[PDB]
């Protein structure tokens, strides 16, 4: 049970730095998702202006 | 071109004359049954009723939907928001509430008739005719509105049609009456308001929206509400539906329209696959008239029904272990399933409120425990179909669960046969 | 010496004024419009004309129209003549019981006072609720803050607020609603007719109360300084006539969102989220006029709403640094159905020193910081595996600090509307002994639902006992004849003979009293002369 | 306050007096370095400086960029604090070393402000709001 | 995809009987009318879009 | 070399010379597509075109879009890949293979660029990281 | 950093040597140059670097 518990947790650390491996690739596309569209709605008012 | 003015702000027809109609954005009627009779002439753009105008929000406004009912209860003045992805019941629990109320015009007095006005602003044609062909079939055309700026009228008629047919449905509220006005996508009249105002060149913000769609959304909607009894006592019962994006509602028309009404129907499309329907996420949904404005009885029972599904949100994420008994968790992990499965109802058929409060009076005090938890639903067919029906007829009269009540239905509800052994 | 109206854009007006423009923050008066409409001059725009924002609706509005400078801001009533009453943002009476008597009339705009005439004096004060007078206790004299999401609880936490402090206080009170819902400013008023706060008629001098309303439905030009109007009554009070006045401002961020809904159309580039270049600078010239001065003291409580639970948007996170003690009120814990639902790791006050509310306080606040951190950091693990794998070590935390969560909710006596539960209010030397003993484990075998909506620490052991009477109850209360159909009660055939048959009438009576106005098929315009005629058959 | 001087702008102050209140408060500062005694200076609220800049700014009809903060608020932060040096001693051997204070939201320091703070000085203290409710008071992470 | 309308609606309109309107790429309408409106001299809305979506 | 032609628009060169490459480059190959031959064409980087026609229309102060791209950046590459064909009998019979080369950031298939160009192009082959640095190349998925 | 490229060009084409140059932090190459394009109003590129980066 304890070498049963010692190889399910190697497939669980491996399966949970894959999924944050994912998560933060997908939250760095957000990121730079989000600046840009913040950037795009600033200049958007301020040539309505100007 | 020559542009003439025609010395008039904005005006539609008001009046009695509109009860059965359906009206574009500006008041003209597009059924095809000529033009309107009965009707005079208001304003759009009123100023909302002040706060010595207005008193305190305590008849309630039975939708028929029993999550609502019983978890978000809703009073004849308040406004309550139903807000959602795409296809989660938002229309289907708006349309439940004007039909029920063609169920509860015909049992109450005149003073106590509430007239719907259904706003569809921004869908198909196709849509609004199978709405009128469904208000027709039920007969709650006799008591509604419709005001239809459709996906093909100009972005101005998308923008007024909220509140031209707001300003039908205040006729009610001004003259003693009771109205229900129902904006389906207040979403869909920003997007309409923030083309109409990029045009104009008025500078963009968030979203590209104009500044102003907050101010958009409050006045209309603070037109919502309860009168004093100098005014006639009339009232305007809103309800906005707000379309959210992957349930983004950090977006910025939902989070305006959030901050402005008073409680929300907040429903999940995860929900809606589980069986669940109508959608309701009991968490985050939040009426903030409350229990003040609550049927009474319901009342004795949704406070047993709130808390069950209060300790059953929380046993769930353990619940994927049925190996793992506790017998005290599974004892709630169980009861509250009855109450989740009780809770579920079939569109189109609203229920009386009477039939609900002992339906979930059934499920409080452990009637439908022997049930299993996929059964329930025809249970509640057996509850409602096998009672003595003069339960009702003086739960609806008491107004509450009499002590000379609550003995008479417990026996009630052992002569009837559960789907269940 | 008049100006006429060149543009009309929203509710922002251009004005513009051949000779003598009006300063900046002056209130001009438009001529001939139906409502008293106000326009506040917000900028000059340079070619003799003045841009403003407008603080009543703007349909209505003829360029040309004539435009009255009146040589000064707004100016609103204040002194005694205004208690009990309810004010406009231009201090105009909506309460209707007449016009508002005025020992002066004081404009709206200020300077704060100086960095001279300001008080050093931290002096708590008790108001009642567990979570707020033992982990973030209020200062009097100071700028208090509830932080919170639509639909956490602000507006009831201020009204459990107006009771308890306001009600035994010897000063005056002003309640600035600042742009919420209308119901609930009606709501307010009635309360404060019935507990005797503001008295009706010839007894009006002995209201104890001031509300200016500002709320929705009005334009952002109202929005944005009814919070200044409500300043300005307490003021007032704080300088002329001496004394501690208390300040409930609802909803602090309508006061930010109000300027936002302008600002574009004042001619301003986009700042960040959408709001304007100068939030940092109407929100820091607003709040630093709510200071005790070494005249007199305003005790200020802010409902500051979070949009969507944000607490880094830069509406609420500018407003931060003008406190003395942030109520950081969560989501999180409104989810455990715990009210008031204040964060207890997220709401910091000034008065946290043990310098001032001595080191007896201090501990029993930061032993119940310290145990909650560390249940939040045991929550990666019990939360996924069950609490079997601590050892008793860290069990024995969770337990402490499962029953300090409770202990914090609390139940309110404006909550009892709400909820079938009565109003507590706790003592401050109770607060502290009742979280003192389950911090060290002097109840540590009382169950963790016995805390929860209690009073104080008496309240847990008399809830204690009832949960314990009552699981007893549940062996023998069926049967053996206590519910029986001959007992007590009639019988079900009899009962629907007794109810009293309402009369329905199917006719609804919507005719019977409507004054109709023929509808015109064919459009009616203008001609030359101003006079209603068909439009022409010229296409 | 035998050794400290207080430059405050304050928040109901105007906005170019709370961006120049850094660097009046180093012009008194850069007294002591250059006279040969050391000098310790805190801009507290630094990121406060920045929302002021940026309001003179985007009101100045100055182009926008992140956050809508101006193309030289890099170069704000940086002719600020460089002037806090170590001279040689042939300058006197006098010193000025600065501690600019940012505020993050919620440890965000990829915010645009904070980057910039951080690519300019010798190093953070950081402080987290976990390790502050956990008793350990100061919170350095 | 208005060119082919057309001769959809007039079967259904005219002829008088049921048609089948296969578009593909209707979001290639949305697209090109988004690529003309830079040039029309409009405040672009979300995403970049035209503000008469 | 004796079959190839090469069409080179370097990163010192100005954006509407790499802009114009892709173009300059298929009429050239569209000589043998016309007269009854057969051409191929490799645009190494339509992942560079775009950015330099970003680069133009940012500097024309055209709204922007996804990923500050404009709005007839799809045009852009399906204005050129569509010259890619195999032409009737009628015609002559020519024919032209076009090879698009994309790169993309981390595995990210579902960018703006990315996806214009998926549902340009008739077939797809995609070129893995992880099979690369396992040695297996070509790293074809 | 043009600097630096033109005193190691004359080492390269004059000199006629191999050269190394060190650029210390290229990323504060390409800010400054951001920097640059916002100052002159260049409407900047995706996530907020010019439009010529
Ligand atoms: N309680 C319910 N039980 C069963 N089906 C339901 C229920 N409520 C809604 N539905 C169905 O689910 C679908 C959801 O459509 P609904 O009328 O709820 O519109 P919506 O999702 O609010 O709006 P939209 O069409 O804009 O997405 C419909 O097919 C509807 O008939
Ligand atoms: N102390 C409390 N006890 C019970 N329920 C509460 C309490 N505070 C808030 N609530 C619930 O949360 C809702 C929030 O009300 P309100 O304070 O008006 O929200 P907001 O703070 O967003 O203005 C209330 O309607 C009530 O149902
Ligand atoms: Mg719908
Ligand atoms: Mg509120």
């Amino acid at each position: 049970e304890h070498a049963s518990r010692m190889s399910a947790m190697e497939n669980s650390t491996k399966s949970a730095g894959e999924m944050l491996g994912k998560l933060t690739l997908d939250y760095n596309r957000k990121r730079q998702a989000t600046i840009t569209t913040e950037l795009i709605e600033i200049i958007a008012g301020a040539s309505a202006l100007m | 071109d020559l542009v003439y003015r025609t010395g008039q702000i904005v005006n539609v027809p008001i009046g009695p004359g509109t009860l059965g109609r359906v009206t574009d954005g500006l008041g003209q009627p597009i059924d095809g049954k000529g033009p309107l009779t009965n009707v005079r002439s208001s304003l759009v753009e009123v100023k909302a009723p002040g706060i010595i105008a207005r008193q305190s929000v305590r008849e309630p406004l039975f939708t028929g939907v029993k999550a609502v009912d019983a978890l978000v209860p809703i009073g004849r003045g308040q406004r309550e928001l139903i807000i959602g992805d795409r296809q989660t019941g938002k229309t289907a629990v708006a349309i439940d509430a004007i039909i029920h109320q063609k169920n509860c015009n015909e049992q109450v007095p005149k003073a106590q008739r509430v007239y719907c006005v259904y706003v569809a602003v921004g869908q198909k044609r196709s849509t609004v005719a199978q709405l009128v062909k469904l208000f027709t079939q039920t007969g709650a055309m006799r008591y509604t509105i419709m005001v239809s700026a459709t996906a093909s009228d100009a972005a101005p008629l998308q923008f007024l049609a909220p509140y031209s047919g707001c300003a039908m449905a205040e006729y009610f509220r001004d003259t003693g009456k009771h109205g229900l006005i129902i904006y389906d996508d207040l979403s869909k009249q920003s997007v309409a308001y923030r083309q109409m105002s990029l045009l104009l060149r008025r500078p963009p913000g968030r979203e590209a929206f104009p500044g102003d769609v907050f101010y958009l959304h409050s006045r209309l909607l603070e037109r919502a509400a309860k009168l004093s009894k100098e005014l006639g006592g009339g009232s305007l019962t809103a309800f906005p539906v707000i379309e959210t994006q992957a349930g983004d509602v950090s977006a910025y028309i939902a989070t305006n329209v959030i901050s402005i009404t008073d409680g929300q129907i907040f429903l999940e499309t995860e929900l809606f696959y589980k069986g669940i329907r109508p959608a309701l996420n009991v968490g985050l949904s939040v009426s903030r008239v409350g229990s003040a404005a609550q049927f009474p009885g319901m009342k004795q029972v949704a406070g047993t029904l709130k808390l069950e599904l209060a300790q059953y949100r929380e046993v769930a994420a353990f619940a994927q272990f049925g190996s793992d008994l506790d017998a005290a968790t599974q004892y709630v992990l169980e009861r509250g399933a009855r109450l989740t499965e009780m809770l579920k109802q079939k569109q189109f058929a609203p229920i009386p409120i009477e039939r609900q409060t002992v339906a979930v009076y059934a499920a409080t005090k452990g009637f439908l425990d022997k049930v299993r938890v996929q059964d329930i639903v025809a249970a509640e067919e057996a509850v409602i179909s096998q009672v003595n029906p003069a339960v009702f007829k003086i739960l609806k009269a008491n107004g509450k669960i009499t002590p000379a009540l609550d003995a008479h239905l417990k026996a009630e509800l052992r002569k009837v046969k559960l789907p269940g052994a | 010496d008049a100006g006429y109206v060149s543009q009309v854009i929203g509710p922002v007006v251009d004005v513009r004024f051949d000779g003598e423009l009006p300063s900046i923050l002056s209130s001009l008066e438009v001529e001939g419009h139906s409502v008293r409409l106000v326009l506040e001059v917000a900028q000059h725009m340079g070619d003799n004309t003045v841009r403003c924002i407008a603080m009543d609706s703007t349909d209505g509005l003829v360029r040309g129209q004539k435009v009255v400078d009146t040589g000064s801001p707004i100016k609103v009533p204040v002194g005694r003549g205004t208690l009990g009453r309810i004010m406009n943002v231009i201090g105009e009476p909506v309460d209707e019981q007449g016009p508002i008597d005025a020992a002066d009339i004081w404009s709206i705009h200020r300077e704060a006072p100086e960095f001279t005439e300001q008080s050093t004096e931290q002096e708590i004060l008790v108001t009642g609720i567990k979570v707020v007078d033992l982990l973030a206790p209020y200062q009097r004299g100071g700028k208090i803050g509830l932080f919170g999401g639509a639909g956490v609880g602000k507006t009831v936490l201020i009204m459990e607020l107006i009771n308890n402090v306001a009600k035994a206080h010897g000063g005056f009170s002003v309640f600035a609603g600042v742009g919420e819902r209308t119901r609930e400013g009606n709501d307010l008023y009635r309360e404060m007719i019935e507990s005797g706060v503001i008295k009706l008629g010839a007894e009006r001098g002995n209201s104890k109360c001031t509300l200016v309303y500002g709320q929705m439905n009005e334009p952002p030009g109202a929005r944005a300084r009814v919070a200044l109007t409500g300043l300005t009554v307490a003021e007032y009070f704080r300088d002329i006539e001496g004394q501690d006045v208390l300040l409930f401002v609802d909803n602090i961020f309508r006061f930010t969102q109000a300027n936002s809904e302008v600002s574009a159309l004042l001619g301003r580039i986009p700042s960040a989220v959408g709001y304007q270049p100068t939030l940092a600078t109407d929100l820091g010239g607003l709040q630093e006029r709510i200071t005790t001065t070494t005249k007199g003291s305003i005790t200020s409580v802010q409902a500051v709403y979070v949009p969507a639970d944000d607490l880094t948007d830069p509406a609420p996170a500018t407003t931060f640094a003008h406190l003395d003690a942030t109520t950081v009120l969560s989501r999180s814990i409104a989810e455990l159905g715990i009210y008031p639902a204040v964060d207890p790791l997220d709401s910091t006050s000034r008065m946290l020193n043990p310098n001032v509310i001595g080191a007896e306080h201090y501990n029993v606040a930061r032993g119940v910081q310290k145990v909650l951190q560390d249940y939040k950091n045991l929550q990666d693990i019990i939360a996924i595996l069950g609490m079997d794998e601590l050892s008793e070590e860290d069990k024995l935390t969770v337990a402490r600090a499962r029953k300090i969560q409770r202990f914090l909710s609390q139940p309110f006596q404006v909550a009892e509307v709400f909820t079938g539960t009565p109003g507590k209010y706790v003592d401050l030397a109770d607060t502290i002994s009742g979280f003192q003993g389950v911090l060290t484990g002097k109840y540590d075998d009382l169950p963790e639902m016995a805390f929860y909506m209690v009073g104080d620490i008496k309240e847990v052991k008399e809830k204690a006992d009832k949960m314990a009477k009552d699981i007893a109850s549940r062996k023998e209360a069926d049967n053996k004849k206590v519910s029986e159909e001959l007992k007590d009660i009639p019988s079900l055939d009899k009962l629907v003979s007794e109810i009293k048959e309402v009369v329905i009438e199917e006719d609804d009576g919507l005719e019977e009293d409507f004054k109709a106005e023929a509808l015109s098929s064919e459009t009616v315009v203008l001609n030359e002369e101003g006079k209603s005629v068909p439009l022409p058959k010229k296409n």
